[PDB]
């Protein structure tokens, strides 16, 4: 979708919370930070 | 050179949330459910 | 879980709010109040204004 | 005198420096305005005046450029801070502003004249007429005059434990000058920093003088040592002004309870 | 008429909208009556020079501009953003009169977005300038037979002046790179030159006395309102109001708004002055448009009968009945007062 | 550099002097400047027309640069 | 053209509802696929034979 | 320039309206497709044709 | 105008001075002083979401 | 007026401040271009009919 700044990408799979696009979604999870997956 | 001209006029395209691979995975899962389980998987555990 | 009904209500309220707030648009006019324009411009220009 | 230069300091502006952009009354609405404003959490100078070296004068009154506006504010206790003189070049030739606070009169003066090297006022009345006019020699060609009630209505400190927070925003556009003010006491002052609170500044006068202003100078009110000239402990803050877009939240009674910037951070822009 | 047919089928139809017509008109203006000293400005013995144009402060007075129209037979009164008669009609807060003398060739330079030596150097007008400019010949008044030199105009400066900025600079111009701190041969020059008005010149070179008025129409305090008689205020009635030029129709009622001393005009979510402050004895007032709504007909069909029923949409019957002589639109169109019982529905 | 540059420098300098006299609020000194300057534009129109420009007729110049 | 944007600012909030409508259309397009395809809670895999 | 801005804004509004109509049509088609998927893939439908 | 000026491979004929695209707007321009062909493109803007 | 002269002017630099500073009496009504903007931007063909 584009360049994402302020979130960390993890090699984990979860249900889509915040739809970013092209199969990437972000969420607020564990200290606490915004994670893209 | 056609998409670039539209983009230069502020006409962008948002990529779909579900990629083609995930849609293919959904179709494969539906095929597996309808082949190995019939209609039972559509109303509970396969 | 009643997202759809509240969503419809929000659409209606937002449409009404946008319609009423659109009166703030100058549209390129000298003012957004008809009375002020009629009180300061002559009819030859107030007509187009 | 042979005053030694002091290093400038900086302070977070926090959510301070907001004023009513117009006389129109709004209640229970979230209005967005585009005007000159002080950005939230901005560096502001921390000039502090005190009798250095236990009796040596401190000339911490530099010619701060005006640019587009200031956010002069203080935690002043008693009347020692006075004067907001302006000037393009600060000489006899250039027409300049003048705002004294003698007792209970602003005496707004717009005249061109020479300025003393270290202008200052005398807080104590002269015995037995007053030498408080030492800031300038004599006005030559006077264009505007204005006398009214003092810009501050704050009560004197009395026993103590409370100090005023006179905050002023000076704006000079389209040949006009505008003044906003608001005062409030402060409870604790151990960091000597602006409190993390919201305060709304209301207009009190508009000056129609169309004069070029590029530098800003402040004065002090000290009479005599109680060597040379000495004063008490005081500090004032200045914050520069740049165009901004602000979202103002009016309450039921019409006062700005809180406001949010539009370019401070992505969350602010989202709001 | 709405259906464009002489026969109407049974059903409900929306015909038009009813509005309570105003009962009367009230005008509220400040009660101060002293005339503004415009005659002093327009009748001064000698005007200030263009580079140091005088600025006059006008406040707390009533100004009648009709004297300018009636007298001074030769005048130029081209105005910006306001009609002349309506300028006499409407209100002002920050009125400022500036006076200077220039030749008749550069009278056009007093205009926003115009270039010229006086325009760039002596006097500059903002692009969004609101106000009139008044100019008239002054060959008789300001031209000695030998020559008039008192009027001075600026010709050289490093940078152009901002609008509504006055420069009285007399320092030596920096025409050349070398500094000289005094008038000399090669390039020192002087910023302002002098006029030499004489009666023998042509009309283009004749002196002209130009007076410009600065106007802003926000009119929150409206201290210099024009000549208008103030009528007694009417409360809780649909009456036309003229609060400091705020022409409109509505119901004025006492307000709970706590106006701050500087605040004069109230507003709402969408640019409607729902609250106003009385220019007379202080009174915070609310403005609400008087009762309106939709009008609907419940005819059971033309064939069946001509009897009809009228449904007023979203209005309480008590405060807007049919028997009131106020003639709430369509004076001849009125249902009988007690033809049938009035039913109040949701 | 011929003579036009010097003549226009003279014009500007005596216009500056005219401004000096006008601001000083002394009538006769400004009037004599007016006669001198109008004689200068007479010299200008004489010189531009092709006729030779007099030098001793006009008053002695100051220490111009 | 900064001045063109400045004069367009006088037109009021018209791009707000256009942007909202386009965003709603995009979300609707995403939800269409999400509803037509994601109808199974498990991703069944066919046996090797 | 106001004339040009009005024309461009009207063109954009017409495009948005066309997009909304097409989105409604596509949403109806997607609802039909989801119903068909549910009733034919996840089960056996007795509905004729 | 405002944009990024780069070298262009679009062969301008001797009579040709300007250059447009499918979007009926100027895309290329020849330098009025030197006989050099340039294509003007706006500097990248994109969009931002939070 | 019936035999108005037509003069062709080209390949030159134009400065319109001459009409402004000089010729004290005139009528500079203009259509389709601002006077300062007349003096500012580039033209190609100018026709003078007197
Ligand atoms: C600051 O104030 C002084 C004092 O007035 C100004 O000096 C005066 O300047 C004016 C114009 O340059 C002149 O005044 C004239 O003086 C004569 C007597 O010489 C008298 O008949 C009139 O009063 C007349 O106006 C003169 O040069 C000078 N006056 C005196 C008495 O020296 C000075 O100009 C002022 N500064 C500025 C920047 O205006
Ligand atoms: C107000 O006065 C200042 C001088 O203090 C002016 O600043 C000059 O501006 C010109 C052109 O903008 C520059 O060439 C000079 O170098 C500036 N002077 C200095 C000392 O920097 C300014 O233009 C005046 N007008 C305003 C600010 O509106
Ligand atoms: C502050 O200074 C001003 C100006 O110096 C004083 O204004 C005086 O007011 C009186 C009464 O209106 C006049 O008679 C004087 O001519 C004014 N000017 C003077 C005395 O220089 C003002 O009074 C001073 N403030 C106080 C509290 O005295
Ligand atoms: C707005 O004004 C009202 C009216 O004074 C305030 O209500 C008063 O609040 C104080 C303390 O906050 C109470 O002691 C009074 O009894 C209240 N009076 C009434 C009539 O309610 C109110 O606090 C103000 N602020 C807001 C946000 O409403
Ligand atoms: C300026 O002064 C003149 C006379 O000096 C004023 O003229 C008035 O109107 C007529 C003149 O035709 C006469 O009745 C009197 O000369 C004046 N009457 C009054 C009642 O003033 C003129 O009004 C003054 N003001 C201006 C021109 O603005
Ligand atoms: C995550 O996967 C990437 C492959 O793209 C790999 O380079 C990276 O080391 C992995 N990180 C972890 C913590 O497994
Ligand atoms: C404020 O000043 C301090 C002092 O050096 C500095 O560390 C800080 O980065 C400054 N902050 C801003 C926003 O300028
Ligand atoms: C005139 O208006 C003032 C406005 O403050 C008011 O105080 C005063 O009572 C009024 N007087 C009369 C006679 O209307
Ligand atoms: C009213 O309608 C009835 C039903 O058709 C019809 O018989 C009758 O003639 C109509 N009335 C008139 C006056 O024509
Ligand atoms: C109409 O007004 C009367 C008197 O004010 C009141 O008693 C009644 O409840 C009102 N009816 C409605 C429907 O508001």
């Amino acid at each position: 979708a584009g360049c994402l700044i302020g979130a960390e990408y993890v090699n984990n799979s979860y249900e889509c919370d915040i739809p970013i696009g092209a199969g990437i979604c972000a969420s607020y999870q564990t200290s606490q930070s915004i994670i893209a997956y | 050179d056609l998409i670039c001209a539209q983009k230069f006029k502020g006409l962008t395209v948002l990529p779909p949330l579900l990629t083609d691979e995930m849609i293919a995975q959904y179709t494969s899962a539906l095929l597996a459910g309808t082949i190995t389980s019939g209609w039972t998987f559509g109303a509970g555990a396969a | 879980a009643l997202g759809k009904l509240q969503d419809v209500v929000n659409h209606n309220a937002q449409a009404l709010n946008t319609l009423v707030k659109q009166l703030s648009s100058k549209f390129g006019a000298i003012s957004s109040v008809l009375n002020d324009i009629f009180s300061r411009l002559d009819p030859p220009e107030a007509e187009v204004q | 005198t042979t005053r030694t230069q002091l290093p400038p300091a900086y302070t977070n502006s926090f959510t301070r420096g907001v004023y009513y952009p117009d006389k129109v009354f709004r209640s229970s609405v979230l209005h967005s305005t585009q005007d000159l404003f002080l950005p939230f959490f901005s560096n502001v100078t921390w000039f502090h005046v005190i009798s250095g070296t236990n009796g040596t004068k401190r000339f911490d009154n530099p010619v701060l450029p005006f640019n587009d506006g200031v956010y002069f504010a203080s935690i002043e206790k008693s009347n020692i801070i006075r004067g907001w003189i302006f000037g393009t070049t600060l000489d006899s030739k250039t027409q300049s502003l003048l705002i004294v606070n003698n007792a209970t009169n602003v005496v707004i003066k717009v005249c061109e004249f020479q300025f003393c090297n270290d202008p200052f006022l005398d807080h104590k009345n002269n015995k037995s007429m007053e030498s408080e006019f030492r800031v300038y020699s004599s006005a030559n060609n006077c264009t505007f005059e204005y006398v009214s009630q003092p810009f501050l209505m704050d009560l004197e400190g009395k026993q103590g434990n409370f100090k005023n927070l006179r905050e002023f925003v000076f704006k000079n556009i389209d040949g006009y000058f505008k003044i906003y003010s608001k005062h409030t006491p402060i409870i604790v002052r151990e960091p000597e920093d602006l409190p993390q609170g919201f305060s709304a500044l209301e207009p009190l006068v508009d000056l129609p003088i169309g004069i070029n202003i590029t530098r800003f100078q402040t004065l002090l009110a000290l009479h005599r040592s109680y060597s040379g000239w000495t004063a008490g402990a005081a500090a004032y803050y200045v914050g520069y002004l740049q165009p901004r877009t602000f979202l103002l939240k009016y309450n039921e009674n019409g006062t700005i309870t809180d406001a949010v910037d539009c370019a401070l951070d992505p969350l602010s822009e989202t709001k | 008429c709405t259906l464009k047919s002489f026969t109407v089928e049974k059903g409900i139809y929306q015909t038009s909208n009813f509005r309570v017509q105003p009962t009367e008109s009230i005008v509220r203006f400040p009660n101060i009556t002293n005339l503004c000293p415009f005659d002093e400005v327009f009748n001064a013995t000698r005007f200030a020079s263009v580079y140091a144009w005088n600025r006059k402060r006008i406040s707390n007075c009533v100004a009648d501009y009709s004297v300018l129209y009636n007298l001074a037979p030769f005048f130029t009164f081209k105005c910006y953003g306001v009609s002349p008669t309506k300028l006499n009609d409407l209100c002002f807060t920050n009125v400022y009169a500036d006076s200077f003398v220039i030749r008749g060739d550069e009278v056009r330079q007093i205009a926003p977005g115009q270039t010229g030596n006086i325009a760039d150097y002596n006097y500059k007008l903002p692009d969004d300038f609101t106000g009139c400019v008044i100019a008239w010949n002054s060959n008789k008044l300001d031209s000695k037979v030998s020559g008039n030199y008192n009027y001075l105009y600026r010709l050289f400066r490093k940078s152009n002046l901002k609008p509504f900025e006055r420069d009285i600079s007399t320092e030596i111009y920096q025409a050349g790179n070398k500094p000289c701190n005094g008038v000399a041969g090669f390039n020192c020059y002087f910023p302002l030159r002098s006029y030499s008005f004489r009666p023998t010149y042509g009309v283009g070179h004749q002196p002209y006395r130009v007076v410009v008025l600065s106007f802003e129409l926000l009119h929150a305090p409206a201290t210099v309102c024009g000549p208008k008689k103030s009528t007694n205020l009417v409360k809780n009635k649909c009456v036309n109001f003229n609060f400091n030029g705020l022409k409109g129709t509505g119901v004025l009622t006492e307000s709970n708004k706590k106006f701050l001393p500087f605040q004069q005009f109230g507003r709402d979510i969408a640019d409607t002055t729902d609250a106003v402050r009385d220019p007379q004895t202080l009174e915070i007032l609310d403005i609400t448009p008087c009762s309106f709504g939709g009008v609907s007909v419940i005819t059971p069909g033309t064939n069946t009968s001509n009897q009809v029923a009228v449904l007023y949409q979203g209005v309480n019957c008590t405060e807007v009945p049919v028997a009131i002589h106020a003639d709430q639109l369509t004076p001849t169109w009125r249902v009988y007062s007690t033809g049938s019982n009035v039913f109040q529905t949701r | 550099t011929n003579m036009l540059e010097a003549l226009q420098q003279r014009l500007q300098f005596y216009h500056g002097q005219v401004a000096r006299a006008a601001l000083e609020n002394n009538s006769g000194k400004a009037r004599r400047f007016g006669r001198i300057v109008k004689q200068y534009e007479d010299a200008i129109k004489l010189y531009k027309a092709g006729k030779p420009v007099p030098y001793d007729e006009l008053p002695v110049p100051p220490g111009f640069g | 053209s900064t001045e063109c944007s400045n004069l367009l600012l006088q037109y009021g909030s018209f791009c707000t509802q256009l942007k909202r409508a386009l965003t709603g259309i995009a979300v609707e397009q995403d939800k269409n696929t999400q509803e037509v395809f994601a109808q199974v809670k498990q991703i069944y895999k066919t046996p090797p034979i | 320039i106001d004339r040009l801005i009005t024309g461009r804004l009207q063109s954009l509004q017409t495009y948005v309206t066309q997009q909304l109509i097409r989105a409604a049509e596509i949403r109806a088609s997607a609802n039909l497709a989801a119903t068909k998927m549910s009733e034919c893939v996840l089960g056996q439908s007795k509905r004729v044709d």
